[PDB]
């Protein structure tokens, strides 16, 4: 039937299994029939270009609709009180009441309010007109076309890169760090200085006049001279109104270090100063390696080193890394598993900052965008983190060569993996028995009308971190809260210019910068501890046990994703390392759930000016049940009541939608195949023995979904329901109250 | 037979059933459904359909549906007759008051 | 083709049979006189088509 | 033992004798939890000067259908 | 209040250029 | 191929369209008595005193039946594979000796002289077109 | 389709052949001095893959494995 | 140019599914 074109085994399949499994392994080039290592890398390289194009085309969409169907110019004049528009609705199913409800934000038709926060990005970036967005949209289309042509080009025969070009790792670090990180960071300081910072001060700078008008009054002569202090002479005053010249200054680079008073965001002058310094280090960082000129460090030589100054050490930190370089470079799953974890951490790193240190103007007061953006990135951090171990497990199956490693660090981990998996189980058990029973003790004892008997304990040493940053509320008078301490007033160089601005922000109380933590904040971090240790326990186990176990020593021969080894020797329901991945997402989704509930309820108390309800009721779990879930769901469920319809009608429909998607998955998890195959065999009998429908007959024989497939179909249902129904609650609860 | 059958649900129960253009919506909606029904035949015909089965009630081989030609000719006639049945049902129901008014 | 023959034959007869029912049938002097001819003419076509398939 | 246990609680720890005086204002109770940690709350003012947990099995209505009017009979 | 009509058709015509190239890259990857 | 059908009224559980199109199977056995035996797909059926023959949709139905026949002390059961063109092939007791008992004429197939621990790793064998179980 | 591979730890218990629903395995004479019987898998095309052979093997780990692979009508247990 | 929504929306809901599922169903069933 020749549909797959990568596996003859699937094509020689009379059943419906071929259609599903074809969808599964179509991106799995390593499993494709007759795929050499050269063609593998070459096909992967071209695919990246098509992926990058999808990103820029998606970015072009945000600018086109906001320009064509949006209120950007209107929102700029009153950002706090005007609601941004994402795009326009056109649904023939709507009735007159629905259109009258969704006609909002001053639009002339049914329209969708925005919650991505691009309006606050595009205001801070230097854009002030719909036409400027249109140019960016058209530019990205051509910018995407540039990559799509490159992908086609690099598959042509004489332009196809060679295998050695891909494995030239020491060069790639040299260019990415210096060029992709550095120059892109250096360039961004240019736009901030030439476009954004002037536009914040009132002057209109564009392609027409950026060559003529200068950012600073003095030219570039102080830089080439070296008297760099000139650029930080006149900073923007505190009473500076954004996008105007009142209270403005001439400084392009400075280290004021605090928050802008009006926008309650970071100073753009610092962001320009910021990226410039980082680009210098990244460029400096780039020149480390051994690329063809000969001047630099060889990572392979550093890894295989066995000698310090005089002592014959086993390696770096006298640890044997004798075969880590070839391991990293030769196997792609090792790289992908590594790069995903690095990116997964950075994704959470973004989220942890953007609410505490908002960079974009007036985004802090848009309470809905601040919540959706946090919940967005953290969910993404999970998959990037959870996907990392999945590829680390795939590496140990189909790419790990024990003969090449032979006593390095990596083999040393597999030797004592029992201690790694065992001690993780103790930590996960040690946390949950104690974390839970404190919630249950407080919940019961509060239910018995004696809240004073609760086990409330203060996050002491965490407050020492906030007191270490200059928070006076706790009164510890530690580093940077004591004015006499050496860190507050640096003895050699009294150059802590960040101090007057930082202390004003952290000690304000209005912003979300290092908010107050109480006993309720304590227990939840240990719940978060339990999630992250246990997710690791599952994933670490499957990876290390992917190659073998006492139950199934020959697991590597079968592969990463196999269903089972049958019922023999006690039962082998879930042995594959794919199953460890499979059980982990059920946790990892819950971990951010525990986080996002903690982020949301803590902030709703602050935005509404009611901090006591969280600090008091967060201890007992009925508080999370009553004060957060029950109370905040009132406006959502009333989105479409029998007394009319309001703006929050999609969310209620989406709320019940994700509930249904969450549940239909459970069928594929609970109910397994053998029941369904027998059921389908009866339908085959009837269709073959019914009078008139006997004319029509399947070409591919219908069969029940495979065991691994139903696990795939079931978890997506678990996840899609999990994601959607909380987004509706997160947005509707926040939007209806507006904090 | 099917165009005459499919006109009813769209008209008396679809949107605009309580309007002046109710019966017209049934005719257009039915034709759009007949076209999809016609398209389905062409795909099942142009995909090398295996065979037609013979059961007890139809003991002999049923018909010459054993090839692409038999199903393709079936599809062309479905659109012709299918649209005809709906157009018939429209003129009767729209002018049923007149036919009784005679 | 056999289908093309009957269409040419039927289009003639359908166009012919409208006349007697309209002008000379009942309700010939009324607003709906021409409408009665359309129904009666189609009636014979159904009966005529029945005899054709029946004879077939 | 179960069935005999239910009617026994109705005999010793209950308000059935008082419930017959006013079945519309006194709620039925036959369970009493001891004054130990925080759980005396469950013995609220169920009615009839008795502090106990309110019952929903309906044994009180059955005994009235059986014509039982005093505790010693139960 | 919104982009002019003529600018919309221009961006729409421009979108064909990624489309023809996306089709070319995609069919080439199949081969 | 010869024999008598077991006497039963019929059953939906049985032969389907696959038999006409591809590879129907058959099973033959001979019994001295005429007992009642459960069929492979539901129901019960009697068996004649000589040369019983039954058509089955798969090979698993026959050996499952043959195991039931061994309860009645019947050990001469032969399974065939009837193709749509009428080609029949004698399969299950491929030699006169049953599979569980040894016969000299047979040869070992898909035998690995090594133990499972001695098999190579997958990384040692990738892009070659060979598997670890070889 | 599903490959059935036998290893040298066989001891001629014959418990694998008796468990086969489809008669895939057949004992054969071991020419060496181990025993007069060692298993084989001639009719591997009919391997449905129910792993009954593995549950019946008395070794520490198996003398006979069943590595799943491509599917067919005979392997998927389809009577239609 | 709000009329474009009346032409481009149903193309995504009706024309694109019909054309894609039509070709794919024939492609997967080819021999
Ligand atoms: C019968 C129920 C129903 C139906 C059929 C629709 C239909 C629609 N609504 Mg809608 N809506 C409904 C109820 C319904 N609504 C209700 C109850 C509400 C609440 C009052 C709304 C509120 C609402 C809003 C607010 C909006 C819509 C919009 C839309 C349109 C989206 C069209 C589009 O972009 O392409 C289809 C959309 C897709 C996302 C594609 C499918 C996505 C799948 C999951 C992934 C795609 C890959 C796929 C799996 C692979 C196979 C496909 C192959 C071709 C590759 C569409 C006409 C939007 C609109 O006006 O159109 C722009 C819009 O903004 N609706
Ligand atoms: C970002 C980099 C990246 C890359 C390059 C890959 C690449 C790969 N992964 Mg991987 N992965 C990643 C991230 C990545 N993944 C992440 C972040 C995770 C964690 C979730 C995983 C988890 C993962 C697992 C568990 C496995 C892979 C596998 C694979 C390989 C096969 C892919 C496949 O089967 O086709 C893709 C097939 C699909 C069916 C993908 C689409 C399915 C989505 C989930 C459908 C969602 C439904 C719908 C669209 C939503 C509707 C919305 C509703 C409201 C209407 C391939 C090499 C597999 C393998 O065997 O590796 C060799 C394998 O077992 N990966
Ligand atoms: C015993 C049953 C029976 C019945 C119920 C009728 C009924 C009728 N005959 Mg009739 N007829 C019968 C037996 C019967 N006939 C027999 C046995 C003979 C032979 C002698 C005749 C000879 C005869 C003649 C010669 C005429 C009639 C006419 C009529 C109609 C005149 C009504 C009127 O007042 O003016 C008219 C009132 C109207 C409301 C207009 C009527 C419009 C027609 C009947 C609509 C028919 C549509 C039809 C069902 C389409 C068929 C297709 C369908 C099978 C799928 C009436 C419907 C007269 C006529 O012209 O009818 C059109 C006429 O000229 N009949
Ligand atoms: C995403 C794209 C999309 C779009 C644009 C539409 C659009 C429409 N849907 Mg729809 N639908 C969709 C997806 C979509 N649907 C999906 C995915 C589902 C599955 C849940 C549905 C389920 C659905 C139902 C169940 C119903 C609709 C109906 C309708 C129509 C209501 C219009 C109105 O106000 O009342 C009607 C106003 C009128 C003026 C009469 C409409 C006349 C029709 C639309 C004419 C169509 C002509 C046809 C295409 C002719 C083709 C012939 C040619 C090929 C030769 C409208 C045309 C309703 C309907 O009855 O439409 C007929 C209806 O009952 N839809
Ligand atoms: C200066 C030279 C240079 C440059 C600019 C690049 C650039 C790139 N190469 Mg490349 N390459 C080079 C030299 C270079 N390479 C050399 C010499 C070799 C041979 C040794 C290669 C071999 C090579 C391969 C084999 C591949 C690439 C790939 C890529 C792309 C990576 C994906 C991407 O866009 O990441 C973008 C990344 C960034 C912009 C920065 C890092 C990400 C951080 C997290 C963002 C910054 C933080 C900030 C807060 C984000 C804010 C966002 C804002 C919107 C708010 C990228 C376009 C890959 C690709 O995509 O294929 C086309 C690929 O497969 N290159
Ligand atoms: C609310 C539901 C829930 C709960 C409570 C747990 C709890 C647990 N899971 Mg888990 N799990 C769940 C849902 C849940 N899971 C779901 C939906 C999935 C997806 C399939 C998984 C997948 C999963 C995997 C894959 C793994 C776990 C693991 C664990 C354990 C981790 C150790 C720990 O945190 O110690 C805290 C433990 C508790 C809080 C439970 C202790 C029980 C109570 C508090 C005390 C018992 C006294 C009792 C009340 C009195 C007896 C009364 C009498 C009638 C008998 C723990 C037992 C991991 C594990 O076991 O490794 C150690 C592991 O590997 N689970
Ligand atoms: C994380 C699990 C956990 C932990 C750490 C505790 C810890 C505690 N509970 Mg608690 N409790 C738990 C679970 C837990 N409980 C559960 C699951 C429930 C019910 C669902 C309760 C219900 C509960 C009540 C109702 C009360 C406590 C009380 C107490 C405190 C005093 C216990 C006592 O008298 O020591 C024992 C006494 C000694 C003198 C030590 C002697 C040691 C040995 C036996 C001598 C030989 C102590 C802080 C009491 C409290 O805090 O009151 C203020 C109290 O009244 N608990
Ligand atoms: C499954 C239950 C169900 C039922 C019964 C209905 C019923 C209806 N829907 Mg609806 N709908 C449903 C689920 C259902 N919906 C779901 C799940 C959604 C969410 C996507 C919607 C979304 C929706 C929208 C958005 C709209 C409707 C509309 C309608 C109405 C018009 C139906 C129409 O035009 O179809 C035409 C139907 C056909 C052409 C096929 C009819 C099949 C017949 C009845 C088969 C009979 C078989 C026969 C008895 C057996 C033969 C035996 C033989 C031997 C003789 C009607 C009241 C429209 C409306 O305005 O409502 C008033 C409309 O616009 N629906
Ligand atoms: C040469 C050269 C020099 C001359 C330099 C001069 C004279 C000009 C330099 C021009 C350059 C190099 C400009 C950079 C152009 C790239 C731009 C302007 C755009 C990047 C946009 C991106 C990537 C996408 C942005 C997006 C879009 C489009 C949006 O609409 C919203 C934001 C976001 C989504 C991010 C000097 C004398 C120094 C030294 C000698 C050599
Ligand atoms: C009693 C009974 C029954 C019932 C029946 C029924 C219910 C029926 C159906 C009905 C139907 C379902 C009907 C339908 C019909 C239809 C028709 C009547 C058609 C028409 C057509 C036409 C006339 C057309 C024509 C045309 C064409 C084709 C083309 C062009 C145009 C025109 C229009 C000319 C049954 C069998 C079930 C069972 C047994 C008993
Ligand atoms: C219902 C069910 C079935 C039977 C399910 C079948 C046959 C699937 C039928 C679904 C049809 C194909 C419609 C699905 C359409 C989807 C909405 C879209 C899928 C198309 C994507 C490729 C876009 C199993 O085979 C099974 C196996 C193992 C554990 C649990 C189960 C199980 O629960």
């Amino acid at each position: 039937t020749k549909f797959p074109k990568f596996s003859q085994d699937l094509a020689q399949d009379p059943t419906t299994r071929r259609i599903w499994y074809a969808m599964a392994m179509g991106n799995d080039f390593e499993s494709h029939d007759g795929m050499t290592e050269e063609n593998l890398y070459q096909k992967i390289f071209a695919t990246h270009f098509g992926h990058l194009a999808i990103i820029f085309l998606w970015a072009s969409s945000l600018l086109f609709h906001v320009a064509w169907q949006g209120n950007f110019e209107q929102w700029i004049k009153d950002p706090l009180h005007v609601r941004p528009i994402a795009h326009a609705i056109w649904d023939p199913h709507f009735g007159k009441p629905a259109i009258e409800a969704f006609t909002q934000a001053g639009a002339n038709g049914p329209v969708n309010i925005a919650y991505s926060g691009v309006y606050h990005w595009w205001y801070t970036i230097g854009m002030r007109t719909n036409t400027e967005l249109y140019t960016g949209s058209v530019f990205l289309l051509l910018f995407a076309s540039l990559f799509l042509f490159a992908g086609w080009l690099h598959l042509q025969p004489k332009f196809r890169p060679s295998l050695a070009w891909f494995k030239s790792a020491e060069s790639r670090l040299n260019h990415h760090l210096a060029g992709l990180f550095g120059v892109s960071s250096l360039a961004w300081a240019g736009h901030l200085i030439h476009v954004a910072i002037p536009e914040s001060r009132g002057q209109h700078v564009g392609w027409d006049n950026f060559l003529s008008t200068a950012p600073h009054p003095a030219g570039l002569q102080p830089f080439f001279t070296g008297n760099w202090g000139v650029y930080a002479q006149n900073p923007d005053t505190a009473g500076h109104i954004f996008s105007t010249s009142q209270g403005a200054g001439t400084a392009i680079l400075t280290f004021l270090g605090g928050f802008h008073p009006q926008t309650e965001s970071l100073w753009l002058t610092d962001m320009a100063h910021h990226h410039l310094a980082i680009a210098v280090l990244f460029i400096v960082a780039g020149h480390m390696y051994r690329t063809n000129f000969g001047i630099g460090h060889s990572i392979k030589e550093m890894m295989n080193a066995k000698t310090f100054f005089g002592k014959p050490v086993e390696g770096p930190f006298n640890m044997p890394h004798q075969g880590i370089y070839d391991t990293y470079n030769n196997s792609l799953h090792f790289q992908l598993g590594w790069h995903l974890a690095c990116l997964g951490v950075v994704t959470s790193w973004v989220a942890q900052h953007m609410y505490s240190l908002p960079s974009y103007a007036f985004i802090a007061k848009d309470y809905t965008t601040q919540a959706a953006l946090y919940t967005h990135h953290q969910y993404i951090a999970i998959f990037l983190m959870v996907g990392a171990f999945a590829h680390g497990a795939i590496f140990l199956v189909r790419d790990y060569d024990p003969e090449q490693n032979k006593g390095n660090v990596l083999e040393r981990v597999l030797q004592h993996k029992e201690a790694i998996i065992s001690h993780l189980s103790w930590v996960s058990l040690f946390l949950g028995f104690h974390t839970l029973g404190l919630y249950v003790h407080n919940d019961v004892v509060v239910a018995f009308g004696t809240p004073e008997k609760q086990i409330l304990i203060e996050p002491v040493f965490a407050q020492f971190i906030q007191a270490a940053h200059g928070k006076v509320l706790y009164g510890l008078d530690t580093l940077l809260s004591n004015p006499d301490s050496v860190a507050y007033t640096a003895y050699p160089n009294y150059a802590n210019v960040w101090l007057p601005g930082w202390l004003d922000a952290i000690n304000s109380g209005t912003n979300s910068l290092f908010l107050t933590i109480g006993p309720g904040d304590f227990l939840v971090h240990h719940a978060i501890a339990l999630g992250l240790h246990t997710t690791t326990l599952i994933l670490v186990k499957g990876a290390l046990d992917a190659r073998g176990s006492k139950l199934m020593p020959d697991k590597k021969d079968f592969g990463y994703a196999f269903p089972c080894d049958g019922p023999g020797r006690g039962g082998t329901c879930d042995i594959s390392a794919w199953d460890s991945f499979y059980l982990s997402l059920f946790w990892a989704l819950n971990t951010v759930g525990w986080v996002t509930f903690y982020w949301h309820w803590k902030h709703l108390g602050i935005w509404q000016g009611n901090v006591a309800q969280f600090n008091e009721n967060s201890t007992y779990l009925m508080g999370w049940f009553r004060d957060y879930l029950w109370a905040n769901s009132a406006q959502l469920i009333n989105g479409y009541n029998p007394y009319g319809v309001n703006n929050l009608s999609v969310w209620a429909w989406m709320f019940l939608f994700g509930h249904l998607v969450w549940a239909t998955g459970f069928m594929f998890l609970i109910s397994w195949r053998g029941y369904w195959q027998e059921l389908i065999e009866t339908l085959v009998w009837a269709h073959e023995r019914t009078p008139i429908a006997n004319l029509v007959r399947w070409k591919d024989k219908p069969v029940a979904l495979s065991i691994v497939q139903a696990r795939v179909v079931g978890l997506a249902h678990f996840t899609v329901g999990y994601v959607l129904t909380y987004a509706a609650f997160l947005i509707a609860s926040t939007a209806g109250k507006f904090g | 037979a099917h165009g005459y059958f499919l006109f009813g649900p769209f008209a008396k129960l679809g949107p605009l059933r309580d309007a002046a253009n109710a019966n017209l919506a049934g005719l257009l909606g039915a034709i759009g459904l007949v076209v999809l029904f016609t398209l389905a035949l062409s795909l099942y015909a142009n995909s090398n359909p295996p065979t037609a089965l013979a059961s007890v009630t139809v003991p002999n081989p049923p018909d010459a549906f054993q090839s692409k030609e038999g199903w393709n000719n079936f599809a062309s006639a479905f659109l012709i007759g299918g649209i005809g049945g709906a157009v018939v049902a429209y003129f009767l129901t729209s002018n049923l008051a007149l036919i009784q008014g005679l | 083709t056999p289908f093309r023959r009957g269409l040419e034959v039927g289009m003639a007869h359908g166009y012919f049979l409208f006349g007697p029912f309209a002008k000379l049938g009942p309700l010939r002097d009324a607003a709906n006189a021409n409408l009665a001819g359309l129904l009666g003419a189609i009636g014979l076509v159904v009966l005529f088509t029945l005899a054709l398939s029946l004879y077939a | 033992i179960w069935l005999s246990g239910m009617i026994f609680h109705g005999a010793k720890f209950s308000n059935y004798e008082a419930w017959l005086s006013d079945p519309l204002n006194v709620r039925p109770s036959a369970q009493v939890v001891w004054p130990i940690v925080g759980q005396d709350i469950l013995n609220g003012d169920v009615g009839g000067g008795f502090h106990g947990i309110q019952i929903t099995s309906g044994l009180f209505q059955v005994w009235r259908g059986w014509g039982i009017t005093n505790s010693f009979q139960l | 209040s919104s982009i002019s009509d003529t600018q919309v058709y221009i961006a729409l015509v421009v979108a064909l250029i990624p489309g023809l190239l996306a089709w070319r890259l995609a069919t080439e990857l199949y081969k | 191929l010869s024999g008598k059908t077991p006497l039963f009224a019929g059953s939906t559980g049985g032969l389907l369209t696959k038999a006409v199109e591809e590879e129907k199977y058959a099973i033959t056995w001979t019994s001295p008595k005429a007992q009642v035996f459960e069929l492979p797909t539901g129901g019960a059926a009697t068996m004649h005193e000589g040369e019983n023959l039954l058509y089955i949709a798969r090979k698993e139905y026959g050996i499952a039946l043959g195991g039931q026949l061994r309860k009645f002390k019947i050990t001469n059961y032969k399974i065939y594979r009837i193709l749509p063109s009428g080609e029949t092939t004698f399969i299950h007791p491929a030699d006169g000796v049953f599979p569980e008992k040894v016969n000299a004429g047979r040869e070992k197939v898909r035998f690995n002289a090594r133990s499972i621990g001695e098999n190579p790793n997958p990384s040692q064998v990738k892009f070659s077109g060979k598997a670890t179980y070889d | 389709s599903h490959t059935v591979k036998i290893y040298d730890t066989c001891i001629g218990c014959t418990q694998c052949v008796r468990a086969c629903p489809t008669d895939v395995l057949e004992m054969v004479p071991w020419d060496g001095c181990k025993a007069a019987q060692v298993a084989s898998s001639p009719r591997t095309e009919d391997c449905v893959g129910c792993k009954r052979c593995e549950t019946a093997c008395p070794t520490d780990f198996l003398s006979i494995r069943v590595y799943l692979g491509a599917e067919t009508t005979r392997s998927m247990g389809l009577a239609y | 140019a709000s009329f474009l929504s009346s032409i481009f929306v149903p193309v995504i809901g009706w024309v694109v599914p019909i054309a894609t599922f039509s070709f794919l169903f024939l492609y997967i069933e080819r021999e």
